[PDB]
């Protein structure tokens, strides 16, 4: 084999963030899409908005694009949280 | 955007 194109990003939010502002979810989604567009063609972008670990997945067209994304985002700060970015393990669901 | 915002 698998040449991984999917990036799993964590700690981007906590689901309570969307409890009292119905606009934050779409703002975070767009923030991520705009940034990730610089790394490669996005095939699919998902926010797991009820996952307690603040998870998003970004699928790219090429594995090099996923690599560039992981290199740039892992350990970066987002909205006051330090995020992780890693290649999908191919098994875990969110 | 929220990129690079610290606590």
């Amino acid at each position: 084999m698998r040449h991984e194109r999917v990036v799993i990003i964590k700690n981007m939010f906590h689901p309570m963030d969307f409890e009292d502002d119905p606009l934050v979810l779409n703002e975070i989604r767009e923030d991520l899409r705009v940034e990730c567009s610089k790394f490669g063609q996005i095939r699919k972008l998902l926010l797991f908005d009820r996952h307690p670990d603040g998870v998003a997945s970004v699928s790219f067209r090429d594995p090099e694009e996923a690599d560039y994304c992981i290199q740039t985002l892992d350990g970066r700060w987002f909205g006051g949280r330090q995020i992780t970015a890693q290649a999908w393990d191919g098994t875990t669901d969110y | 955007n929220r990129w690079d915002e610290t606590p």
